């Protein structure tokens, strides 16, 4: 919508496949850090009582 | 034989003092004994029954941060608060046979007292030693053989947030 | 689509960060008192930004 | 009336009931004591109740490197001061007692002294072990509620400097 | 001009992209490594005060 040539061809993400759909893409990163700092906190209370 | 050095009183002319003193405090609500306070260790960590019984409203409003998974404390209170309370806690005693009942025996991971009182509110009272340290604070317990087996959070040079025997009340 | 994700990363950041401040301070508390020594304070920093 | 070891004559020539130093110097402002210099080891580490009161001008300003955001000087002082220098602390002792008064009792981590002390004028005097090892030297302190917690700089083993239970105030 | 020729396109660092302009370059880097060591030596300090 600048517009900047792409592709229009392969994934569905309506520019299809750019710069631009990979940039606002790129948000799938923020769910997997939440994810890493519950699983540690959850399996270390666990580890607690048992270490005393 | 003999004492051949004293570094204290040599001797004595009858008993009229005690061995330790108490410092508790009973906590009310709705003008009942529903527990006891005191606000003992460098951090400060009674609540877990004198959650909702208030010590002085201020106080209560004040002080929570809490790990409230296990009902323990890791906030702290005012020095004003902290040396009307038993002395505080950093190693365990385990030579102690005094507080409230006339023996406790550490063996076996448990706390053991002789069959005693396990009426509503006896509930957060500290077990306090001839030094009164406190080593562990009373959730509840449950009464087999002889004994009275103990549930306790504890927080010495050792500690398990909260630990139970097999068998419980809710004392 | 993308600006209602940013939102999600934040809000699952902060709520969990919270409850993740309450299992430092228990951690080493228990582990081995954990009263006067330096190895609260490592993890105490990330705690006390956490509550406040 | 034999005991374990003698450590007197039988006689007031030997005594168990010091409770001072002479190492000790007041030092002067306004007429005033407002602290006590002894020149502390061989690094010196004096400045801290005393840097606003100091001893002398001239040893000052000589030797004064610093770390002020602890208030810790390090520097060596000539064969004339060190003749009549304090003992040089680089251990820590665990338990104490003397220091001018009757009780530093260091448990919990922390020392406590009875209501009635951490006046100054008084301040300044090292905290002793009957051997002048000097764990920290006594700057002031604020009261709990029935004992008095202290202001300190320490410098034994360990640094840790101004062990004290939240916040006091030097005084 | 560096006196030894340089010639590179399309930004020119004034002796253009070559080896010994990166080499003289190098200088703004100094500060800045020891930098990251300086904040380090002063915090470890800190932590034992810290801990009571």
């Amino acid at each position: 919508k600048d517009i900047v040539p792409y592709a229009a061809k392969n994934d569905a993400e309506f520019p299809s496949i750019s710069t631009t759909a990979w940039q606002w893409l790129a948000t799938t990163s923020g769910p997997l850090t939440i994810l890493v700092v519950a699983i540690i906190v959850v399996v270390v209370v666990s580890i607690v009582v048992c270490a005393r | 034989p003999t004492q051949k050095k004293k570094s204290k009183p040599g001797k004595r002319m009858r008993n009229c003092m005690k061995i330790e003193n108490d410092c508790i405090f009973p906590v009310m609500l709705d003008g009942k004994v529903n527990g006891y306070a005191c606000l003992v260790g460098d951090k400060v960590m009674k609540p877990a029954h004198v959650k909702g019984t208030i010590d002085n409203p201020e106080l209560a409003k004040l002080t929570f941060k809490k790990s409230s998974k296990y009902d323990l404390e890791c906030a702290q209170v005012p020095v004003c608060m902290k040396s009307d309370a038993s002395k505080f806690t950093h190693e365990k005693p385990e030579g102690h046979y005094n507080w409230h009942h006339g023996a406790v025996q550490f063996s076996n991971g448990r706390f053991t007292i002789p069959t005693g009182s396990g009426k509503p509110g006896d509930s957060g009272r500290p077990i306090f030693d001839n030094t009164g340290k406190v080593v562990a604070i009373v959730l509840g317990g449950a009464n087999e053989g002889a004994r009275t087996a103990l549930s306790v959070v504890t927080w010495n040079k050792d500690m398990v947030t909260r630990i139970t025997p097999e068998e419980s009340v809710e004392w | 689509a993308s600006l209602g994700l940013l939102i999600v990363i934040s809000s699952g950041f902060s709520c969990f960060l919270c409850s993740v401040a309450r299992t430092k301070c228990l951690t080493p508390y228990q582990l081995a008192p954990g009263a006067q020594l330096p190895t609260f304070i490592a993890l105490l920093c990330c705690a006390k930004s956490a509550r406040a």
